[PDB]
């Protein structure tokens, strides 16, 4: 008579890469190699804006010219690891007999998934941090409605613009929130209501970018660049799944790495004596003195704007997407690793 | 320990993200009538006569945790 | 009372100012709060309903 | 092994504040939580003191020997780079602080509540709405003067709360709130009403105090009324020639070295036991200083 | 034209690179390699054990010059340190065979009580059992099963109702620590303790040890009493304090600081002395000092307290039991 | 690390003087400078204990604790070579001590200062005109009794100088003779006849005391009658019972506050550099002690 051990299983961990979830759409992932350096970053857009003549006596307004100014902003991610020093101790004696190879293999194993868990912590806390970045800049949608809306605001911001736009802000919020709640009483208007509402969303967001002409992120299908990215939980994905129907493409292509960044070259100099350093030296310096005459001109700044996102090869990412409107947009759920990781979502 | 930083721009100059609720799910505060103890709020606060006061605060109700809540969260109410 | 932009942005950026504790018996104030996502629409507004 | 604390700041500051925290480079403070990523608010010495409150200093003594201590290390636009101070390393350390005092090499240092002043100790972030409160560190021997000067002014605000007159809290304010440098006077910042954590100490202090008055040995008295009769030393220079009244009075019964002997042994066994609650900080041995560099490697 | 005095050149640069490199931290993570003989010799922890040969004994380095075994030979000697590691100290008792009951738990705290006579070779120790069952849950039930006889105890202290009575019994007891290993002869035990530094187990296959005091001694000064900092270390303090029934025992875990402990302990023990100092006793020169307080050493703090049960001929006891202990006594300081 | 230190000299060494520096080899000697080599005049206590000045116990105790110990390795025909002390590190010690002190294992030792006579702790070099003198160590129940006891003395000496109806010498030198610890008896000289002046090494500390016994009941029920409020510890009202009748019966108003104060500061100062004088501060431990080789495996 015996007693029986019939079955020894082990979860496994999958690998999460930032670049392969469909979130990665809404970024562009620079390599850069000593991040600890740079003290301060800074982008400086100039806009120019005309107007058109009248034959009105009215006061004309001048050339007009904005400079923008943006900075960077850092993030520093930290895990803690525990290991017993009785393991780190006997890895490094030789083994005398068998069952001290038994002992030595099973104390490296250990340690060896420990630090996988280790990685695998920092590339949640990679994503998490993109997720939350994004979440700290995304205004709700009842105030970006009536605000992408160039009607209400043509003749600008006096009083009675804003005591109307404040109207409008609290109707929407009476009437309009909870829409896939509301679908069920809409009923056979569900479809078109809920198309209305995303497309709303979608047109609601200002797509004026300084890197739309850039080859990022296409359908795995020929062309139609994907625009956008929606992140949803798995119920709401779910009901968008059965109200869309059928889904466009299931999956994309996208980069395989990301663009490196670096300091070789004169910028070291520059690094060394001043606090500076100047990106893209090379067309930086033609613009001054070695080329100094000609005008520049769009196609010959996009192999410019793109430093290295350009040149990277392109591979098929597996995530789920629709067509809506002319755009074609990811939808994505993440409400797989908070749950392992047991974080709320 | 395992460190990494990070460095963030944003790209654009006009809002580039759009959150809004879409499925209430739960309703976590009962929306009750339990009304807020002013004299839990104020420990200082306090009449002349020293039984007249102990009187008010016997009538009042005024003072824990409680063992089962059948609906959820209470909510404070305020006058 | 500033622009409304830059209300916006403090909006969903920055949290409210003393919002209620939640998961709790009561409706404590939160002075830090550790995975707190709750967002209000009626500071901005000034109603109630 | 490795100590570096990266503390994260989620919103950038201005120029002026940059400019006041890099002015404040070399800095002690505490920190709550002995990891990597520190927050902004267990940061410094600030969260316990406010300012609408009453200041009470022994509450901030009993936080910050908790507290664990480190060094300001970088100042950056979004991140505070400290070192983390270990209890078993050595630790060269730079002095620059504005109530400077001058430093021997010899004598251990001490970490306080900052008594001088809140204004010129304290650096606001209007950037991120918090407050920073750098603590203030001193030679032992003034560190345990000043604290001797704030309890014995706690004990007489509170007993001069009943006493006639305004000359005689004047009387308390000389040489009580105000500390004798060589070249200088300082004044510490005392509070009007002493009400918490006060009376936690003073009143072991009444206890250890109470108990000792029982077995004092009686040849020291009789020593004491000769001496200040007959001759005048510099410890002898506070009783004139009157003697005491209470001595005239304990004095009277005879001499046996037993019973002192046996008293002199108990008392020994009580002041051990006052020597450990003196300090109620955290003292840093120094072993050797640099007057051109301001620069000691304490320990 | 070349002189060459001095010796520093061509000769002093090897010198230097044997006195020069320092142990390695912050090593860079590459994640497709994920693990390589880089992150290896960081991990590497460097034990000290012997195989008994010469050329196994010269390999693992136990040969070593500094205090801390270093492989490698030539190559070994630079880590000047191991984050300030030191290697315990040990301490080696001789005892009777009725004193200490032969089973233990290994971790428990022992106590040597110095005697009278002169030039002696044998020396007194003591568990907290035999500590409770020499001052007179079911901790008193599993005491009494231990030990029988207390006159086998009372013979090695003669002085104990006079010393308990002038208050003087504390000061002659020092707190030693922790066990390490028993050494079971017929008719002289052979106790190693350690002190001063880690506790780590002697046995070749390596264990760990954890210090284990029983639950009903042990009292969390931290938990009846109520933002808040944590600090890493917590401190275990043992109380002796002169109660009207006897001399009692008492244990103490906190890392509120020295002050704090002292007022803690101020107050836990509040109504003890006001039942006792009251009316049932007046007060006499050698009867006023009630209390002492010693520090046994650190402890790594939000661990906490393992709860286990400690079986002896089929009666068991709660135990509490504090891994990764740092052992370090302290002088007593008197409460009252 | 590596930590040894060599004192060469001026000049070479007598036959005597090398058996002298054999005979005390395993020791323990304050060294003022941690630098490797360095010269004779720091390695003794010959700037703190001299024949031309007379000495002063608190400052010999604040060299002590100011200073870095270390023991002797080699003892050569013009140089000299110690073993830096690191806390932290482990050492083997021998007893070398002419007053001559039995060691346990596990105990506690402790360094203070040579209270006796030259010939017992001095070391006379004269082929460089210096004498080293040696800390002597002790196990520190022993250090602690021998403080008292001789404190006493001069105490009760001073005493009958003063008066000589207040006490018999006899008694004085039967009572406070003898130091019984462990089994063992040591009778311990006391020096005879102490001179009118402060010429004994002692009778600082005693005036130290002795003004704080002194300003003590003075002090204690002031302290009480302050610290009682509303609100205060418990213990303190059954304590409040301890005080002697006598003491009770002062009426708290004096001269003025300002003398009262002033007496509460400078006895509080008293206090604490006495509480602090009576730990014995340089205190090492002990691991092991063998008696034929008189050898110890402290730290």
């Amino acid at each position: 008579k015996f007693e029986v051990l019939l079955g020894v299983y082990t979860n496994a961990i999958q690998y999460v890469r930032f670049l392969e979830t469909a979130l990665a759409v809404s970024c562009v992932n620079t390599e850069f190699k000593d991040l600890s350096r740079m003290t301060d970053g800074k982008i400086q857009f100039r806009i120019s804006v005309p107007t058109i003549a009248h034959g009105d006596g009215r006061r004309p307004s001048k050339q007009r010219t904005f400079i923008v100014v943006k900075n960077c902003h850092k993030h520093h991610i930290s895990t803690e690891m525990e290991l017993s020093m009785l393991d780190l101790e006997i890895l490094h004696s030789i083994p005398e007999t068998p069952v001290e190879y038994a002992e030595y293999v099973g104390a490296v194993k250990t340690v060896a998934s420990a630090l996988q868990f280790g990685v695998d912590a920092l590339e949640r806390g990679l994503i998490n941090t993109v997720l939350s970045v994004k979440l700290r800049h995304a205004p709700p949608m009842f105030i970006l409605q009536t605000l992408a809306d160039p009607t209400f605001t043509e003749r600008g911001f006096s009083k009675t613009v804003k005591s109307d736009l404040i109207a409008m802000f609290k109707r929407h919020l009476l009437e309009h929130s909870f829409f896939l709640d509301r679908a069920e009483n809409m009923g056979s208007g569900f479809s078109q209501y809920v198309r209305s509402r995303l497309s709303e969303m979608v047109a609601a967001v200002s797509g004026e970018s300084v890197l739309k002409g850039v080859s990022t992120y296409t359908t795995a299908k020929g062309g139609e660049p994907v625009g956008g990215v929606f992140i949803v939980t798995d119920n709401v994905l779910r009901q968008l799944l059965t109200f869309l129907g059928e889904e466009a493409d299931n999956q994309i292509m996208g980069p395989s790495s990301y663009a490196s960044f670096v300091v070789r070259g004169e910028n070291l100099v520059t690094a060394v004596s001043y606090g500076r350093v100047m990106r893209t030296f090379e067309h930086f310096m033609a613009r001054i003195v070695d080329s100094p005459e000609k005008a520049g001109s769009t196609k010959s700044d996009l192999p410019a704007v793109a430093a290295g996102v350009e040149d990277q090869p392109r591979v098929p990412i597996s995530a789920a997407v629709i067509k809506l409107g002319n755009h074609a947009v990811a939808v994505e759920s993440l409400q797989k690793m908070y749950n392992d990781t047991q974080s709320p979502y | 320990e395992v460190h990494h930083e990070m460095a963030s721009i944003d790209t654009g100059l006009s809002y580039s993200s759009t959150m809004t609720p879409a499925r209430v799910a739960a309703i976590t505060t009962d929306m009750g009538i339990h009304t807020q103890d002013f004299f839990s709020v104020f420990p200082a606060e306090a009449f002349g006569n020293q039984q007249v006061n102990d009187y008010i605060k016997a009538k009042v109700g005024a003072q824990n945790g409680a063992p089962g809540l059948c609906h959820g969260q209470q909510a404070t109410c305020e006058i | 009372n500033r622009g409304l932009y830059n209300m916006v942005n403090e909006y969903s950026q920055r949290l409210g100012g003393h919002p209620a504790t939640s998961n709790t018996e009561v409706q404590f104030v939160v002075i830090a709060g550790t995975d707190v996502f709750l967002e209000q629409p009626c500071s901005f507004l000034q109603e109630a309903f | 092994m490795d100590l570096k604390v990266v503390v994260s700041l989620s919103s950038r500051l201005y120029t002026d504040e940059i400019a006041k925290m890099q002015q404040r480079i070399g800095c002690i403070l505490p920190l709550a939580s002995t990891h990597g990523t520190q927050n902004v608010q267990g940061l410094g010495l600030g969260q316990v003191y406010s300012l609408e409150t009453v200041p009470d200093y022994v509450s901030m003594y009993n936080y910050l020997s908790d507290c664990t201590l480190a060094v300001l290390d970088e100042v950056s636009v979004d991140s505070l780079i400290l070192t983390k101070i270990v209890p078993g390393q050595t630790y060269a350390i730079k002095n620059k602080y504005q109530p400077f005092f001058q430093w021997h090499g010899t004598g251990s240092l001490s970490v306080m509540p900052p008594v001088f002043g809140r204004e010129h100790a304290t650096v606001k972030l209007e950037s991120n709405d918090v407050d920073i409160v750098f603590p203030m560190v001193l030679p032992t021997p003034i560190a345990e003067e000043v604290l001797q000067k704030i309890l014995l002014f706690n004990v007489y605000s509170r007993v001069v709360m009943q006493a006639p007159g305004n000359a005689d809290m004047l009387d308390v304010h000389m040489h009580l709130g105000s500390v004798s440098y060589l070249g200088h006077h300082y004044e510490l910042a005392l509070p009007e009403v002493p009400g918490p954590l006060g009376l936690a100490l003073l009143d072991n202090l009444s206890l250890y105090f109470c108990i000792m008055v029982t077995l004092l040995p009686r040849a020291s008295m009789r020593l004491v009324r000769g001496l200040i009769r007959h001759e005048h030393h510099d410890l002898l220079n506070l009783f004139q020639e009157m003697v005491p009244d209470e001595i005239a009075r304990i004095d009277l019964d005879d001499l046996s070295v037993a019973d002192d002997l046996s008293r002199m042994r108990v008392m020994m066994t009580y002041l051990q036991s006052l020597a450990s609650l003196f300090n109620l900080g955290p003292r840093l041995a120094t072993a050797a200083y640099s007057q051109e560099t301001l620069t000691a490697t304490c320990w | 034209m070349k002189v060459q005095g001095s010796v520093d050149r061509r000769r002093l640069q090897r010198r230097i690179a044997g006195l020069l490199p320092p142990p390695a931290r912050r090593l860079n993570i590459s994640r497709g390699s994920e693990f390589t003989r880089d992150v290896r010799g960081l991990v590497e922890e460097h034990a000290q054990a012997s195989s008994l040969s010469a050329a196994a004994v010269w390999r693992a380095g136990l040969l070593a010059p500094g205090e801390v075994a270093v492989a490698g030979g030539g190559s070994g000697g630079g880590s000047f340190s191991w984050s300030g590691w030191r290697p315990p100290v040990f301490g080696d008792f001789l005892i009777h065979a009725s004193s200490f009951n032969n089973a233990e738990a290994t971790g428990t705290p022992l106590f040597q009580f110095k005697q009278s006579d002169p030039f002696s070779g044998v020396d007194a120790v003591f568990t907290p059992l035999s500590l409770f069952i020499l001052m007179n849950g079911g901790l008193t039930r599993m005491a009494n099963l231990l030990y029988d006889s207390p006159a086998t105890l009372a013979d090695l202290v003669p002085d104990f109702g006079r010393l308990v009575a002038d208050r003087r019994f504390h000061n002659f007891i020092t707190p030693v620590g922790p066990l390490v290993e028993n050494i079971k002869s017929t008719y002289l035990n052979k106790i190693t303790t350690v002190v001063h530094g880690p506790v780590v187990s002697k046995a070749i296959p390596r264990s760990t040890v954890k210090v284990t005091v029983p639950q009903e001694a042990f009292v969390d000064l931290d938990a009846w009493l109520s933002l808040q900092p944590c600090p890493a270390d917590a401190r275990l303090y043992v109380a002796l304090t002169y109660e009207e029934a006897g001399p009692r025992f008492t244990f103490f875990q906190s890392s509120r600081g020295h002050c704090q402990i002292m007022n803690i302990l101020r107050i836990y023990y509040s109504p003890s002395i006001m039942h006792r100092y009251a009316v049932v006793q007046p007060l006499h020169i050698e009867e006023l000092t009630f209390g002492a307080v010693a520090c046994l050493g650190t402890f790594s703090a939000t661990d906490g307290w393992r709860r286990s049960a400690f079986n002896y001929r089929g009666s068991s006891l709660p135990v509490v039991e504090i891994d990764s202990f740092y052992s370090n006594v302290s002088d007593w300081e008197v409460i009252l």
